[PDB]
């Protein structure tokens, strides 16, 4: 695929700033933990840098196109993404197969400021049937994975959602 | 996969009832995101 994963040391400032964004963006959810489980914080086991020259060049090419359409402003954010397809995404990148057809804003690829929102999708839409080992959406044993992603928003359409 | 609204590159879902919720975002081109960090974790029992 061209992807390598580089482990960050817990002593690395990059590990610490990514952990803080993960921990500080947990909130309570309206489902009382049905989809993502009941928790106020995470046990971070590992943070890896995803390195793929081809996928990076694909991202920066698109970022330049957006930027030139928006007064040299990519409007780049760092956002969470939870998906049952996290292992396909890190190897092949995001594409239409990672879209949420039934999402509130139509068939697209959804990202969250709240790490706990992305946590609700790790085991599928609405948490699916939870961890594959115990069938538990609130499993405290099984290892979970989230992506912390660089996202070009450019000119974003504001939808107020009551 | 749908298109972003005409003249736009993304959609922002602004929290509008839950005062504590942060924004959600939607892109319609896979090229507009790079998966920079893979975080392995457990949720912790309160
Ligand atoms: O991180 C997020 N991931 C997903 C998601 C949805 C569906 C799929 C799947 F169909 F491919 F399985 C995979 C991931 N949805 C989110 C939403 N949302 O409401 O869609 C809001 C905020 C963040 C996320
Ligand atoms: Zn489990």
């Amino acid at each position: 695929s061209g992807t390598i994963l580089i482990d960050l040391s817990p002593d690395d400032k990059e590990f610490q700033s990514v952990e803080e964004e993960m921990q500080s963006t947990v909130r309570e959810h309206r489902d009382g933990g049905h989809a993502g489980g009941i928790f106020n914080r995470y046990n971070i086991l590992k943070i890896q840098k995803v390195c793929n020259k081809k996928l990076w060049e694909r991202y920066t090419h698109r970022r330049k196109e957006v930027s030139e359409e928006n007064h040299n402003h990519a409007n780049e954010r760092m956002l969470f993404h939870g998906s049952p397809f996290v292992n396909a995404i890190i190897h092949k990148g995001f594409d239409e197969r990672h879209a949420y057809i039934g999402g509130m804003f139509g068939a697209g690829i959804y990202f969250a400021e709240n790490s706990s929102k992305s946590n609700q999708y790790v085991y599928g839409i609405g948490g699916g049937t939870g961890c594959p080992v115990h069938k538990d959406r609130s499993c405290y044993i099984c290892h979970r994975q989230l992506l912390f992603c660089r996202v070009t928003l450019g000119k974003s359409f504001l939808q107020f959602s009551a | 996969m749908a298109h972003s609204p005409p003249g736009h590159h993304s959609v922002t879902g602004r929290p509008s009832v839950n005062g504590l919720a942060l924004a959600e975002y939607v892109i319609y081109r896979g090229e507009q995101a790079y998966p920079e960090y893979l975080i392995t974790y457990q949720i912790m029992r309160p």
